[PDB]
This record gives structure tokens, C-alpha cells and sequence, in this order.
């Protein structure tokens, strides 16, 4: 079948992307340095899936759902096809509720709420790592309330990000407790293009269990430019032509797919929902460039870090020209509505 | 007096900095036409 | 029965194999040519299997002289180098030979080039802060004990002087052990190296390993993993501290974009690989300090075009703990190290791991040194005359401030005649705390440059 | 059966046929037995380079007249990899990059061969740069000393005197060449890439009129002909080096200019469909330019004592420094010689920019009468020409900075020189002398050049002594120095200006 | 060449304008396939050139001399068409409409002309 | 001026004419600033500045973006305004006044809240 | 501007190969061979004429496009019209 897993002899696996009128071109997720010509493939039977579950919570894993953190298998309560379609028109609910994230220049000013996407985009070293792990460690004050319609569960997704920078995120988390009701899925720098281009999808899947079992999930993904490097990269070691800026032609349905994914549900689906917090890293400080312009037109709202406010002590750097959230003031409680309700228009001003 | 020196200097400054931007702006024009050039061609020759 | 030579096209080289006797990926494969003056045996790499038996190497002797037909044997194990603590006060090329001594380390111990990155279990974060007496390092981008640090910039702005005065700051005292990786810089530096660190006496303690501009991409590309070996068996099996300065990562991704627009592989963005992010990964994973063991990395990183936003500097960015950035336009201020502060960064410069009489001094230096670049729009065209007394003030010590982040290094003894300096943290920090506050205010800019600490500094302005 | 299919294909004076033809490449069917770069040749005499060798044809790039080639010609193995002709009888010959006479001056009396791509002297094979390479230029031996196996960039704008530069270099020789030791008796390549054959023809006069075709070759690759003949022009300018430096004598090599090889050699991969990378070169474009001047060098005696110095001259789109190009070639050298176009149009010739020109080398590879004299002149004319751009708008000026500023305007006229001008280093230093040490203090801008010269002149003629101490022991000792001071004043007094007075 | 070599005379070529002989050799080698290069200029082209500008010179006491009308894109003297031309040659005359408003023909700009061989 | 009228058409016309020389003089206005201008040239650009801000509107759409509720200005008190701001007749009131009011009943009823 | 862009696209589907910002070789020639018959005759051809006055649209305000280039070049004058100049009051 078109994306079944196959079996390659070393336990390795990998998808078949492409099917032609006589072979199966495959990516391999995972060591391909053990794979030779003429050895055996065994099919799987299954469209491309991952183990999910609450036994997630605390633990880091590989994009296939296995962990890497060394304390043993966890106890996956299913598997999750990573491409069922997102919840239609008719299933979806209005966003109404506050994500809190205890950071004024963001909860007061763009405001995030359960269900909305909102782009973290900004350049290197200007905080976008920094207000995403702060906003899952802002989380523990509902989370020892014990109550499953107001406590947020959180995955922070890691795409090519090196090793020790996964490792410190982690410290920085269990110094807050965070890891009592986070997952990491990590696809550090080393692992190959499939994994870095899977890592998302894997992490929207381990989400979306938790969601239409009535939870709260907050999503992170850090960082989609590096997704996008490494679809990049998988479609031109496949052959296909490449569009403009050398990305595939659909590299726009690559996120979009990822992030419609995330929405609040009605209350005929448990009213479950999750939030998406994708991040993007542009190069020479410019927002108007191909991918960023795809995102800040997928997500509700951007928080733009900007290196040049950073350094002159407006910390967190956000731009508040370009920065907004779209929902907007329904995505907040009320004294918080009265009291800000214009702020984002009277400091552009 | 001290006017028309600091003026002319500033005439002169803006002269230099329209050469250097100018100059700027070639070396951009240059390399747009060859990346969309490079993203065409490569098109065309993957089919 | 054995393979013969199919294609040939530069360095790469196709070869086919009898049905069942196809070799791995990464084995290395041997070829003779016998032509004349230029008789070799080639060592090629197998890259890819192209089906039916056949399977594509790259060559880490230049093939000129490689005729088609020709008998290639496969040695079963991929490309290996000598280790032990005998790999020390040597000189070797990417496959491992001995330059100083031909016959040296044929009896070593052999590791294969190719291994996996430490597992995610093993790696923990490093903070300690790395004391080097350079002002602008210490004070605006700290580095780390354990770390990785890396020095970018375009041609011909200070790559080679800064990094022998690191090997000044670091490895003449280190108590370690040291490795240096040549991939791909000029031969001549090559040799005032080696010729600086029997000088220096420093080379009974540390191995160099050399892949300069001359040689093919297939070696110059694994001449990095070549050298990295040999510094992960110090990190592994002796379980010392190592140092391991890499000069030039950026040319490892060109050669790797050289080998594979002859593998046939596509063109991505601006011509390089596909895959560079993971090559680069592959790469730069290996070199961590897991947990109870450092290797302190130093990298240059060339930026073609001075083009800050090209693919190989844009990918790199990524895996660094601190990041020195030079640039050509404080270069031509005549400001030694060159370095930008704005752009330059360090992961541990934070109040937590450095102390607030630290953070806040190199926060306001940074402010100070934003509302001057921002200005620069107006200064260009005005002078400083037009700007607002609040303005003027500030642009008064900013231009200080920039001056005096320039240093006279040792390294540069050897050019202008002047001696090195170096100085302690508690001078730098108490330096820039009195130019913010203002008590230089009053000394005239041409003082500041290339000074050292605050005597220096009355000592010079006193004969102005 | 597969073994006798085998063994019969095992079993196959050969001569190859040309199946495909066009813009300066060729396919070639047959073959069984060729090597990769060997040297072809096809019927009209022309050669080619086997440069990809596919599973059943081989892929040439034709070096000269393509023109002479067609589909069914026979080629033929000439036996040898891509390699030149070499040895002694080069010296005052002009050729074509594949060795052959193009002066029609008669034939080429070659000692042996050597093969193009022969790999640099490693790490180990090669010596500290630690000798002078004299080039005669003020502005250059002054600042930016070359060392002999040392490579310094000219890099400019278009006309502004690079190659003149690069022609008083190897005209400067000539005082070194009439003594018969090999340790003294540098001799020089000048390879012409993609010149204007008048320029060339230029050139060579000008080397006949000053006796350096004694001992310079010329390799010729002008703008009219294939663009394999320009790719190649720098290897066999290498190649003919190269064979000099290993048997211990001291080669220098021009460039002229490299910039045209890149230009060449996208040609040559964009006709074999190679992909480009930045500003449409192909990506070994660094790999084209280090493989070439990493052949420059110092051996150390064990290899026999030669050297190789490598001046590649680079033309600059407007003085974009920043370029492709330009950055990958001050990668490779030891330093550069920015040519500013804008000081040349005011008349500072050579133009010099002496803020952005440096030497890594430095002051190791400098005689230490000159290192003494000269080694403050830089700063000098650096905060010189800063203190000129603020005093061009300066209200009131103070009489420290106007006679700095005074000094500097007559150190800027001191060091321009005329076209096919070298001086000594024992005339270098002296002239140099009076300028830093102040004797032109009462001298107007106007005669500076006029007295330098003439003050040569005279201690050239009487008080050769001044000369005969600084050739014979490489140091200016104050029992010589007080002889200087005095002639100078005694010349002063003599001396005229065009305008004003007699001086001091 | 012709009235160069067997007549024996002096000769003066025009060329209105040098320009349109880059851009029709860059569209004769793209009708062909080549790969373009550097702002979408033939892969020959500082060659292509070089056959025509080269043969434009004096030999055994006869001469060509030749005025060449060289349209310069978008007013950019680094862009390979003026680049590679301004290579070759040896002079420059300008004619300005604010010399020639002032009757002063044949209007040559004594200011923007410039040459080579004034030494 | 044939389809919406002379008057809608003069209006429309001097509104574009002020914006046009009000976005060329920005970038002299940026590094030389107003101070420098001649008095018609400075006038011009305390009218464009008012004029731009009164562009802005509270939409109804834009309830959960600002609080307050949306608002909408018929074509001819539309016509009216921009008529009276391109004389100058609203040139003492402070430049925050304008900025998302709707018709000129509020516009007033924002420059008394001031 | 439309003419050329129509042409485009008939030639990268024929897979005919691309030149500058896509279009094939020839678009020179295509525009010319278009213009070229507008001329004014001599008295044996019975001293008619044909004037043609060909528009093209620049994108923000280039005129180094490749179309407006080729366009500028056959073309015996050109008046350029702007933007800048229309808001201002000066129409046409």
C-alpha cells in the first residue's frame, strides 16, 4: 500500500512513498548504513503508524514511538495511523478558553487560547526555545488540580536540534516538574532525513490520542524550518523535480496538514482539544520569505522575536507591529479584556 | 559658513551611499535572475 | 574473484562486483594505477549501490592515471586510523598514514572511522564557564568547559590569527590531552604549526591530523571523521579531557557538495547536497562531552560571499554552544579581533551561571552598542552633530565601548611587533562597568585601540 | 557460459571513433585501454582531455580548434596522462598551454614531461618562508613584503596597472639574474589567461626592451581561442614551474588573470550539463584555484632548497571585495594588494591601498635595513589618510596635526613610481630613508619625485659606498648613516624647485 | 578583413549596436539547450566574443579601427554583457544632450569621454 | 467623476494627492525631521497624518480585536469629513482623536474625551 | 507582457528549453517579427502605412525585466508612464 512500513533484515524500518509500474521507492527511517542490494524486504501490513498512550507522560522518544531516554519500553495503550484527516467544519467548536502562559507581553497583549495556533517566529538565540518552555512549565498550577477539564498535557517536538540542547530542555523541565505530564519526541541533528521529516506528524499523533479522549494537549514544535530542510531533502534524493527555493512543489501541504490537525473540539467529541505551537527560524531577520509566509498563513497569530528589540532590552523581543493573535480577545478571561483590550493597537501606535 | 561645509559633506555623504547601495542593488539583482534561472532549469531537466 | 572498474568521472568511480560479493557501504576498496611517475594505490569508499551488482565509490587519491577494467579489491572494513596514547607528537593524513615517520602506527590499535553518535542517555549539558583573557570573548559570549565554540566570518578577516591565539589561551596549558584537524585550510599553515608546536613544546601532547586544499573531496571531507576518531578514543577508552580544533568546517559541507554533484544527486538550494543537514549532523553529534568525559571543540567556519544567510553557515548554527562571529566591516575600523558583538552569542551567558555584576554589564554594552548601530542610518549621512544630547551622550561612549573590545593578542606579536596581553575577568568586568557609567568619557577614541586592561589603558592615554 | 563471455570481452594500437560533437566537447566510442585525463589526439592535430569515461563511450573536452572535429573521425592514445613538455629551453619562449611554440621563433628543445596533476609538496616536504623576493615596487617592498614561496593576490579593478605591477616584478630580476648562483637567480612564468593578444605582444616588448626574456617563459591562452586552451593555462604555467622548483632553482609565477580561468572553467562544466552552484560557477571552482596555488611552496633542503611564488592577479566587478571569486582566492593566499581605482584616476600610481592590502608573512621574509627603515611607514600613512578625510571639512586645524598631515601628503608623493621602473632594494631603502627620517620636511609636493630621483642618482654616481654597505651586509650601519645625513644635506643645498626656493 | 589583407587599406568598422550580438548568441545557445550561465548569458560568452573582438586589430602596417555602439542594462557596468565588452576596448566617447543644446557640435562630452592611450 | 459625482471624485483625488506627498516626505521626515519643512509642506503633513489615522474604522468583525462595537459612516457624511479634513477645518484637534472614531459625531465625541 | 506570458506557456508544455525568467529562446524574435510590419511604405507601394503602439505592463516599476527590455529595444521611442506621477495629480 502507498505509506505501508516495510521490514528491512537489520529490524530497521521505512515507508513506500512512491510506487512505480515496477519498484517501490522507500525512505528508511533509521541506521541505513546496514542496508545492502539484494537483501530480503517482508511488507508489514500496516499504514504508517505509532504506539500512543498516557504512558507517554515523562518519557523521550524516537518519531516511531520508542524511547531513547534509557528507563525501558513503555506500555502503549494502542497504535495511531499518523494521516488521519482533521476534524471537518462540522466537528470543530469555537476557541474560548485561555492557554495561560504567564508571560505578559504574550497573554496579555496576543493572547493564546485552547485550540489556536500561534507562530513563534523570530531569528537565532532571540527567545522562541525560551517562551515555549516557559509556557509548559507555566502548566503545573493546573496540572496539581488533579481535574481533566481544566489540567493541559504538553509534547515538545524536536526537529534536528543537537543532542545537548534536548538534554537541557529536559533538566530545565524536571527542575519545574514539568515531566510529570510532558512527552519529548526528539529527532536530534544526527538522525536521518526521514525521522527529522517525521518527527511532527508522530507528535501530532500522540496528541490527538490524548484530544479525542477529552484532554488538553499543548503541542510544540521546534523548529518546522528544520521539517521542511529535511522534506527537502527526501524529495530530491527521490527524484522528484523541486519547486521554487529548491523546496518540493508541496511543501505547503507538508505543514498545513500538521497543523489543521490541532483545533478544539465540540462536545459530542468529549470537547477535547490541542494547541499548536509551531516555531519558525528566519535567516537575516526577514518575515516576508517562502516558508515563514506559509505559516503565518496557516497558524491564528504570530509572536515575531525580533533580534534588534532582544538586544536593546524589550526581552521577550516581541515586535508589536507585526505581532497579533486573530482570535483575539475571545481567547481571554474578562477582567483580562477590560483592562488590555486595546494594548497591541495603542503601543503600535 | 558652517553650513554650507556641513551640507556639502552631506551631499557628498549621500552621493557615496547611493553608489554603495546601488551597487547593492545590482549584486541582488544579479543573483535573483540566477536563482530563478537555477530553480527553472533544474525543473526542466529533472523531467 | 574481486570487482573491476566500470565509470570513471573525477573522484568518483563506479565499480561492479560478482552477484553474491557486493561489498557494505563505507568499506573501503583498493585500486592500483601503474601508469608511470604517478603509480598509487587508490583507496575508494563505497557511497551508494546502483543494483545489479554495481556500486559507486568515492576516490581519496586524486584518479588521474585510473584506467577502466582495472581489478579493486574490498577489504571487508571501512576507512581505519591508528589510536593510542602513542598517536601523540605525530603528523597524519586522512587514511591514517604517518607523515613524519612512513612506517609509524601500522602496529596501533585501529578504529573505524565510521561509528555511531553516543547514545541520548549519556549526554548531559556543560556551564562551566572557559576563561581565555580576550575581552570581547569573555565578556560577550563566554565560552564553555565541555563545550562547542565555533569562529565565523567571510576571507580573510581573522580566522587563523584567532585560532592559534586560542591554542595560546587553551592547549599551551591545558592538562589534557590535544587534537588538531586540518580539513581543508592552506598547506603553509599546516607547517607553521607544526614547526609552532615543537617550539611551543607542545607537541609531545598533542596529534595533528592534515587534508589541505591540494587533496581530493573524498578525503577532504573525511579527514574531519579521520581526526574525530582519534579524539574519541581519547574521550573513551584513556577517559582524559581533550581538546579538539577542527580548521575549516565549512569545507567538509563543500566537499561534500563537490562528491555529490558527481554521485548525480540533485541540486538543492544555491548547488549544495541534499542531505547536508544530516551530513552535517553526522558530523557534529560525535563531538559531545557525555557525562564525566569533555572534549572542548574549537571551529572555523569560512562564510562564502560574507552571505550570512548561505545554507553551510545557516545549517552550522545550529550546533554551537557559542558563536564568535567576525565581520569585515569592524575589520575595516581597524578593530583586532574583528569580532561583531551584536551578532556573536553564548548559550551560558546568564545570570544563573556567570552572576549579575557580570549579565548586566554585557547587557548594557550590548544596549549601548544597538542604539549606535540603529543611529548609523543617520551618523552615515549627518555626522553626530545632528543628533539629540540623549543620543550624543550615548554615541559618545558606544564609539569607546567599540574600541575597546579590541585587544593585542600574542598571536599577533609576529606582525605588528607589539606584545600579547591578556586579562583576568574581575578587570574586564570592572573596564566596561566604568565606560558605561562613563569615568573614561573625557580620554579621546585613538587611545582605546589595542590596549589590554585599565593600567594599560592611564598608561597609554597619559602619553596622548 | 558467462566466463567465456568474459574471458572474450577481456580480449580486446587502438583507435577510437568520435560518435557525437559540439561547442568544444566530444564523445568517443572504443577506447578499452584509456586512461582517465589522457591525452587524446584527433586528425587535424587537435588534442583532447578524457575527462569522463562511461561504461561504453568516453567523454573529451578538445583543447584549440574544435572546429577540425566531426562525427566518424578516428582518435587515437598519445600513451601519456595530461602532461607538458618541460626543462631549460622554455626560458624566453612564448607557447600555447599545451607546450607548443606560438612565437613561431622555431622548435621546442624539451628536456623531459610532466603530468599536470601532480599533488603539491605535503606539510612535511615544505620550510618556513624566510627569504626576500625583491619586486622593485616602493608602495609593495615598503608595507607588504613578499617572501619567495609566498602567494600575494593583485587583486584590482579593471585598468589600474596589475599586470604593469606584475611586468616591473619580473623586469626587477634582471639585477639578480647576471650573477650565475641558483640561490640568487629567480626566474619567472607569466601566463596570460583570456589578455587581448595585443596585450601579450605588449608585454613581451616590454620584457625584450628590459632583458628579462633571458629568463621568462610566456604562456599565451588569448581571448580568441577555446575555453580548454584558458582553463589549462595556469597548470602548464605551474607545470613548466614546478619542473624548475624541484631540481632547487627559485621559480616565480603570474597569473594574469586567474579570474578568467573561473571563467573558463563555468564554461566547460556548464557545456558538460554539471549543475551550478553560487553565481553559476560550478562547485569545485574552489578546488580549481587551490589546486593550482597550493603547488606554490618553499621545499626544505632535504627535497633540495627551491621555491615556487605565486602572484594571481583577480579583476574585481567595481571593487566588490565581497564577490565569489575574489573571496575564494583570499582564502587560498598569503595575503593581498588591493588596487583602489580611485586613488589610480588622481595619479597615485602603482594605487596602492595600503589600509586593505596586508602580508601574513609579514616581516619574516624582510631584509632587516628595510624592516628597520620602513616598519613604521604603514601606521603612518593609515592614520594619514583618516586625519586627510576629517581635515578635508576641518574648521580650524592645530600645528601637530598640520605637519603630520604635511608628512603624509609628501610620504603619498614619495611612493608613486613610473611603469617599468624597478629599484633596488639598495636604492629602495634610501629612498624610503628620506621620507621617514624627515629630509623632505622643507621640500614642496610638487618636487618630491624629482628630488628622490635625482638624490639616487647622485649617490649612484659618487658615495656608492651608501649602497656597496647596504648590498654587501643587508643593514644601514650608522657609520654609513652619518655619510647619508651628510650627502643629503650637501644635495639639498644643490637641488631646485619647479616653484618656490632653493631649500636647506 | 578583406580590404584589410588584399587591398591593402586602412579600414574603420562600425558596430550599432555590440549588445544584440550578446543577446542573440545567448538565444541561439539556449534555442541549442545549453545550461545558461550567470544572469542567463550563453556559457561561451567571453569566448564568443573574444573570436569577434580579437580580429578587430592592426597587423603588417594595415588596420581595422572600429566604433562600437555598446547599449549598457539597466545603466550596470558589472553585468557580464558590458563587463566582458569593456574588456576590449580602448576608448570611450559620450555625446550629451547638454552639450549639444549649447550648439557645440560634434557634442562629445569633453568630461564623461575617457581613453586608454592618454599617457 | 461621469458615475459617483464631482464631489466624491475632487475629495477622493486630494486625499491620494496629500497621502502620495506625505509617503515622499517620510523618509525626509525620518532623519531631517519636520522642523526643517516649508509651512505648506509641514501643514500637509499634520493633515495627512490625521487623515490616515481617520481612515481607520471600528469594524464589527473587530468586537474581540478593540471591545468597543462597530460603527458605519454613510457615503455623503463620508464625503463630508475627508472634504473638511483636506482644508484643514479639524487641524486643532490632537492626531490620537481620529484613530478608529467611524463618523464625525464620534469623532467629535473622542476629542472631548481628550 | 500578456502576449509573452501566453507564449511561455505554450513552449514549456511543447517541453521546449528554457532561457531567462522562463521564456524560450526566442521571445525576441517573436516580439520583433509582431512589430517589424509596422512601417510606413514608399509611393510604388502605394505610400500607405501601419503605427502600431504596443503596451506593456512592468511589475513595480522595473524596467529590466526581460519583456520590457526586449520591448524597449525594437520599439523607436517610450513613453513611461508611473504611478508616483498619477497620485500626484499629473494624469495622463
Amino acid at each position: 500500500m502507498t505509506q505501508e512500513l516495510l521490514e528491512f533484515p537489520g529490524g530497521v524500518l521505512g515507508v513506500a512513498l512512491n510506487l512505480d509500474e515496477h519498484s517501490v521507492g522507500a525512505v528508511i527511517l533509521g541506521e541505513f548504513e546496514k542496508i545492502e542490494e539484494g537483501q530480503q524486504v517482508k511488507r508489514t501490513g500496516e499504514v504508517l503508524s505509532v504506539p500512543v498512550g498516557d504512558a507517554f507522560l515523562g518519557r523521550v522518544v524516537n518519531p516511531l514511538g520508542q524511547p531513547i531516554d534509557g528507563q525501558g519500553d513503555i506500555a502503549a495503550e494502542t497504535r495511531r495511523a499518523l494521516e488521519l484527516q482533521a476534524p471537518s467544519v462540522v466537528q470543530r467548536q469555537s476557541v474560548s478558553e485561555p492557554l495561560q502562559t504567564g508571560i505578559k507581553a504574550i497573554d496579555a497583549m496576543t493572547p493564546i487560547g485552547r485550540g489556536q495556533r500561534q507562530l513563534i517566529i523570530g531569528d537565532r538565540k532571540t527567545g522562541k526555545t525560551a517562551v515555549c518552555v516557559d509556557t509548559i512549565l507555566n502548566q503545573r498550577e493546573a496540572w496539581l488540580t488533579g481535574d481533566p477539564k481544566q489540567q493541559v498535557r504538553c509534547v515538545y517536538v524536536a526537529i534536528g536540534q543537537k543532542g545537548t540542547t534536548i538534554a537541557s530542555v529536559k533538566r530545565a523541565l524536571e527542575e519545574g516538574g514539568a515531566m510529570e505530564y510532558t512527552t519529548i519526541v526528539a529527532a536530534p541533528a544526527s538522525d536521518a532525513a526521514g525521522f527529522k521529516w517525521l518527527a511532527p506528524y508522530t507528535g501530532s499523533a500522540i496528541g490527538q490520542h490524548w484530544m479525542y479522549n477529552g484532554k488538553h494537549v499543548l503541542i510544540v514544535f521546534d523548529d518546522l524550518s528544520k521539517q521542511a530542510d529535511a522534506y527537502r531533502a527526501i524529495s530530491l534524493l527521490l527524484r522528484r523535480p523541486p519547486g521554487r527555493e529548491a523546496f518540493p512543489g508541496d511543501v505547503f501541504y507538508l505543514h498545513s496538514r500538521l497543523l489543521e490537525r490541532c483545533a478544539k473540539l465540540s462536545d459530542e467529541l468529549g470537547g477535547g482539544s490541542m494547541t499548536g505551537l509551531p516555531i519558525i527560524e528566519t535567516k537575516a531577520n526577514d518575515i516576508s520569505a517562502f516558508i515563514p509566509t506559509n505559516v503565518i498563513s496557516i497558524t491564528d497569530g504570530q509572536c515575531f522575536l525580533e533580534s534588534d528589540l532582544f538586544n536593546q532590552g524589550v526581552r521577550p523581543a516581541i515586535n508589536v507591529g507585526v505581532s497579533v493573535s486573530r482570535v483575539g480577545g475571545a481567547a481571554q478571561i474578562k477582567a483580562m479584556k477590560e483592562v488590555a483590550g486595546s494594548l497591541r493597537l495603542d503601543l503600535s501606535q | 559658513a558652517s553650513r554650507r561645509r556641513a551640507m556639502k559633506s552631506a551631499t557628498d555623504n549621500a552621493d557615496d551611499l547611493i553608489k554603495a547601495l546601488t551597487l547593492a542593488a545590482n549584486r541582488e539583482r544579479q543573483a535573483q535572475i540566477t536563482q530563478e534561472i537555477s530553480e527553472i532549469v533544474g525543473g526542466a531537466n529533472a523531467l | 574473484t574481486a570487482g573491476r572498474v566500470v565509470r570513471i568521472t573525477g573522484p568518483v568511480v563506479d565499480v561492479e562486483f560478482p552477484r553474491g560479493s557486493v561489498p557494505e557501504l563505507f568499506n573501503a576498496l583498493h585500486a592500483e594505477i601503474t601508469f608511470g611517475a604517478l603509480a598509487k594505490t587508490l583507496t575508494l569508499e563505497v557511497a551508494q549501490h546502483l543494483g545489479d551488482s554495481l556500486v559507486r565509490c568515492i576516490s581519496m587519491q586524486p584518479t588521474d592515471g585510473l584506467v577502466r577494467g582495472v581489478e579493486v579489491t574490498d577489504t571487508g572494513a571501512s576507512i581505519s586510523v591508528p589510536v593510542g596514547d602513542g598517536v601523540k607528537g605525530h603528523v597524519f593524513n586522512a587514511l591514517g598514514d604517518c607523515l613524519d615517520d612512513p612506517g609509524y602506527g601500522k602496529d596501533f590499535e585501529h578504529w573505524s572511522i565510521h561509528r555511531k553518535p553516543p547514545a541520548f542517555s549519556d549526554l548531559e549539558p556543560r556551564t562551566e564557564m572557559l576563561e581565555t583573557g580576550l575581552k570581547v570573548v569573555d565578556l560577550l559570549t563566554p565560552y564553555v568547559r565541555g563545550g562547542k565554540i565555533a569562529l565565523f566570518g567571510g576571507a580573510g578577516v581573522g580566522k587563523t590569527v584567532l585560532i592559534q591565539e586560542m591554542i595560546n589561551r587553551i592547549a599551551r596549558n591545558f592538562g589534557g590531552t590535544s587534537v588538531f584537524a586540518g580539513v581543508g585550510e592552506r598547506t603553509r599553515e599546516g607547517n607553521d604549526l607544526w614547526v609552532e608546536l615543537a617550539d611551543a613544546n607542545v607537541l609531545k601532547d598533542t596529534a595533528l591530523v592534515f587534508g589541505q586544499m591540494d587533496e581530493p573531496p573524498g578525503t577532504r571531507m573525511r579527514v574531519a571523521l579521520s581526526a574525530l576518531t582519534m579524539a574519541e578514543f581519547f574521550r573513551d577508552e584513556q577517559g582524559q579531557d581533550v581538546l579538539l580544533f577542527i580548521d575549516n568546517i565549512f569545507r567538509f559541507t563543500q566537499a561534500g557538495s563537490e562528491v555529490s554533484t558527481l554521485l548525480g544527486r540533485m541540486p538543492s538550494a544555491v548547488g549544495y547536497q541534499p542531505t547536508l543537514a544530516d551530513e552535517m549532523g553526522e558530523l557534529q553529534e560525535r563531538i559531545t562531552s557525555t557525562r564525566g568525559r569533555s572534549i572542548t571543540s574549537m571551529q572555523a567556519v569560512y562564510v562564502p560571499a560574507d552571505d550570512y544567510t548561505d545554507p553551510a553557515p545557516a545549517t552550522t548554527f545550529a550546533h554551537l554552544d557559542a558563536t564568535t562571529e567576525l565581520s569585515r566591516a569592524v575589520f575595516s575600523k581597524g578593530i583586532f579581533p574583528a569580532v561583531d558583538p551584536l551578532a556573536s552569542s553564548s548559550t551560558i551567558l546568564d545570570p544563573a551561571i556567570v552572576g549579575d555584576e557580570h549579565y548586566r554589564v554585557a547587557q548594557e554594552v550590548i544596549r549601548i552598542l544597538q542604539r549606535y548601530k540603529d543611529l548609523q542610518d543617520i551618523i552615515a549621512i549627518l555626522g553626530i552633530d545632528e543628533l539629540s544630547e540623549e543620543d550624543k551622550q550615548l554615541v559618545n561612549r558606544a564609539r569607546r565601548i567599540e574600541r575597546f573590545l579590541s585587544q593585542n593578542m600574542m598571536a599577533a606579536e609576529q606582525f605588528t611587533g607589539q606584545p600579547g596581553s591578556t586579562v583576568p575577568l574581575k578587570e574586564t568586568i570592572e573596564a566596561f562597568d566604568k565606560l558605561t557609567k562613563g569615568e573614561f568619557d573625557h580620554l579621546p577614541e585613538q587611545a582605546f585601540f589595542l590596549i589590554g586592561g585599565l593600567d594599560d589603558l592611564a598608561k597609554k592615554a597619559e602619553s596622548l | 557460459i558467462e566466463g567465456a563471455i568474459e574471458d572474450y570481452v577481456s580480449s580486446f594500437e587502438e583507435i577510437g571513433t568520435v560518435i557525437d560533437a559540439g561547442d568544444g566537447i566530444a564523445h568517443v566510442e572504443g577506447l578499452p585501454s584509456v586512461m582517465t585525463q589522457e591525452l587524446l589526439e584527433f586528425p587535424g592535430g587537435v588534442l583532447g582531455v578524457a575527462l569522463n569515461l562511461d561504461e561504453h563511450s568516453v567523454g573529451a573536452v578538445i583543447l584549440g580548434e574544435f572546429e577540425k572535429i566531426e562525427e566518424g573521425q578516428q582518435v587515437k592514445r598519445t600513451g601519456e596522462v595530461l602532461s607538458v613538455p618541460v626543462g631549460d629551453a622554455f626560458l624566453g619562449r612564448v607557447v600555447n598551454p599545451l607546450g607548443q611554440p606560438i612565437d613561431g621563433q622555431g622548435d621546442i628543445a624539451a628536456e623531459t614531461r610532466r603530468a599536470l596533476e601532480l599533488q603539491a609538496p605535503s606539510v612535511v616536504q615544505r620550510q618556513s618562508v624566510s627569504e626576500p623576493l625583491q619586486t622593485g615596487i616602493k608602495a609593495i617592498d615598503a608595507m607588504t613584503p613578499i617572501g619567495r614561496g609566498q602567494r600575494q593576490l593583485i587583486i584590482g579593478d579593471r585598468k589600474t596597472g596589475k599586470t604593469a605591477v606584475c611586468v616591473d616584478t619580473i623586469l626587477n630580476q634582471r639585477e639578480a639574474w647576471l650573477t650565475g648562483d641558483p640561490k640568487q637567480q629567480v626566474r619567472c612564468v607569466y601566463v596570460a589567461i583570456g589578455q587581448k593578444g595585443t596585450t601579450i605582444a605588449s608585454v613581451k616588448r616590454a620584457l625584450e626592451e628590459g632583458g628579462a626574456m633571458e629568463y621568462t617563459t610566456i604562456v599565451a591562452a588569448p581571448a580568441s581561442d577555446a575555453a580548454g586552451f584558458k582553463w589549462l593555462a595556469p597548470y602548464t604555467g605551474s607545470a613548466i614551474g614546478q619542473h624548475w622548483m624541484y631540481n632547487g632553482k627559485h621559480v616565480l609565477i603570474v597569473f594574469d588573470d586567474l579570474s578568467k580561468q573561473a571563467d573558463a572553467y563555468r564554461a566547460i562544466s556548464l557545456l558538460l550539463r554539471r549543475p551550478p552552484g553560487r553565481e553559476a560557477f560550478p562547485g569545485d571552482v574552489f578546488y580549481l584555484h587551490s589546486r593550482l596555488l597550493e603547488r606554490c611552496a618553499k621545499l626544505s633542503d632535504e627535497l633540495g632548497g627551491g621555491s615556487m611564488t605565486g602572484l594571481p592577479i583577480i579583476e574585481t566587478k567595481a571593487n566588490d571585495i565581497s564577490a565569489f571569486i575574489p573571496t575564494n582566492v583570499i582564502s587560498i593566499t598569503d595575503g593581498q594588494c588591493f588596487l583602489e581605482s580611485d586613488l589610480f584616476n588622481q595619479g597615485v600610481r602603482p594605487a596602492i591601498n595600503v589600509g586593505v592590502s596586508v602580508s601574513r608573512v609579514g616581516g619574516a621574509a624582510q631584509i632587516k635595513a628595510m624592516k628597520e627603515v620602513a616598519g613604521s611607514l604603514r601606521l603612518d600613512l593609515s592614520q594619514y589618510r583618516e586625519l586627510e578625510a576629517f581635515a578635508a571639512f576641518a574648521s580650524d586645524l592645530d600645528a601637530a596635526s598640520k605637519a603630520q598631515l604635511d608628512r603624509g601628503a609628501r610620504l603619498v608623493e614619495l611612493l608613486k613610481q613610473p611603469q617599468y621602473s624597478p629599484l633596488a632594494v639598495e636604492e629602495q631603502v634610501v629612498a624610503i630613508f628620506l621620507g621617514t627620517q624627515g629630509h623632505l620636511d622643507s621640500v614642496p609636493v610638487e618636487d618630491v619625485q624629482r628630488f628622490e630621483s635625482e638624490l639616487l642618482e647622485h649617490v649612484k654616481a659618487s658615495h656608492s659606498d651608501i649602497f656597496d654597505g647596504i648590498r654587501e651586509t643587508k643593514k644601514l650601519s650608522e657609520e654609513a648613516e652619518e655619510k647619508l645625513v651628510s650627502v643629503i644635506n650637501e644635495f639639498k643645498k644643490g637641488f631646485q624647485a619647479s616653484d618656490g626656493s632653493s631649500v636647506v
